[PDB]
């Protein structure tokens, strides 16, 4: 009678400690992959593997975006993301690649200055580096995506009509091994 | 352009 | 009662080891907060979170001094730390800010030059940007803390009456959501 | 009658979970140790500790070859390591320390230009920084060494008679505290 | 000069 609910009593209890091991895990594992993919350079190339797979979800509404790994301008400066519709959104949903630009709540930003006003250039490269698809912006000082970041992101905006899909969906030289190299580069003139 | 401006997703 | 005694021992073993993981896991998590703090420039800016707190605990004395991760003057330089008083030390006890820098051991040690003979810029930073408490100093040949080390960390040396409290216990544009910067900045002159 | 197995049966699952989870930890530990020796900019120092013990495994034929943890060319260059054979490789067995490049797939290789042709330097350092051993090649464009990596790691090349033996088995100043450090320099003309 | 394979 006692001898059995002793057991379970640890039962449950180591049960409950071997979870509360897993969940800071899953966690900590998450933080590293992380820190393996950022930069400081305002520099960032996002390789998105299983192109294939990833651009049908999208075609079947199952998984209509995707965010990148964050990135920043400088070892203290703006963090940022990227997120893409690889079957259009808004004025392109359905017949181009959507790519979005991201300012994200960073540990420094009560040090930096706001609304972020800084030029960023995006790039669908060619694997075969003869034409790569190029496009560029300057961001709204008025809109409030280039706000000092209250929420964890703050609205993305950037390019709808980024790059056709057929421009993918054929024989091309952007799809190679089943990914494409996405590229962005934020202008640091001022900081 | 000069400068495009960028278009919030939606 | 082998049957019960097999299994009570088996839980216990199981315990134990559990208990194992967590020292391993928080080891772990420990060296992954380091090497995101980490930077190789010789310079550094420490963020002290959760200031209230933490100010509170150094009054009471219940934690008074903290240890900031470690920074490198290269890639392969000498390894450093900093280590701060919330309520003081020495001649700053119970009315200034006391922060020190530290020589730590480096895995390289043996290829750099002893004593450490770098100047060092120490700076409380103003969130508005308007005015920097700053100070500096150039390291004592002679004194015991730039010596090669023999232990994890020399004795630290620094500024007893780095800043008061007062100038912060009040309104102030140092605190700013509960948290203060303190940026480092190691002279690279010479290496 | 049950409830004895109703337990045997969990702790079971348990000890099998417990289990599943520490080789997880393993391969994390594993890709933080990576990281924390990974450099972006061409050069690498290698600390390689426990040096008698590890050329005695080498002479003894237990264990003839060591790799290095990886380092890059660039942020997203090519990736690479080094590999040491304490007690020589072919003409070097027996009579020298033998050192050599080795390219490994890396994540970005579909953007670099094949095959890889740049300048590497290799070194021997005094801790007494008097005299270092050096010594550098220029790839054979025509080797499979520099080709694209199809495998894991390319067949390594540099220098099979790197440096003496006796240079280190007597009185000298490349071995200190049981450990070496060897250097390595990618020359990064055309990137 | 010029790189020599392991062997």
């Amino acid at each position: 009678q006692d001898k059995i609910e002793a057991l379970s009593s640890k039962v449950q209890q180591l049960e409950r400690s071997i979870g509360l091991k897993d969940l800071a895990m899953a966690d900590l594992e998450q933080k590293v992959l992380e820190m393996e993919a950022s930069t400081y350079d305002g520099v960032f190339i996002w390789k998105i593997s299983d192109f294939a797979r990833k651009r049908q979800e999208a075609v079947a509404g199952r998984i209509p975006a995707i965010f990148s790994p964050a990135f920043y301008t400088s070892r203290y400066g703006y963090k940022m993301c990227l997120r893409i519709y690889l079957n259009g959104d808004g004025t392109g949903r359905g017949t181009h690649l959507s790519l979005f630009f991201v300012v994200m709540k960073g540990p420094n930003d009560a040090l930096l200055r706001w609304p972020f006003n800084q030029k960023v250039t995006l790039m669908l490269l060619d694997q075969n580096n003869r034409e790569h698809v190029i496009d560029a912006f300057r961001p709204d000082v008025t809109s409030s995506s280039f706000q000092r970041p209250v929420n964890d992101m703050n609205i993305a905006s950037g390019c709808p009509l980024f790059c056709p899909v057929s421009k993918m969906e054929a024989k091309n030289s952007y799809v190679r091994d089943d990914a494409i190299f996405i590229k962005a580069i934020v202008d640091l003139t001022g900081l | 352009g000069q400068v495009p401006f960028s278009k919030e997703e939606c």
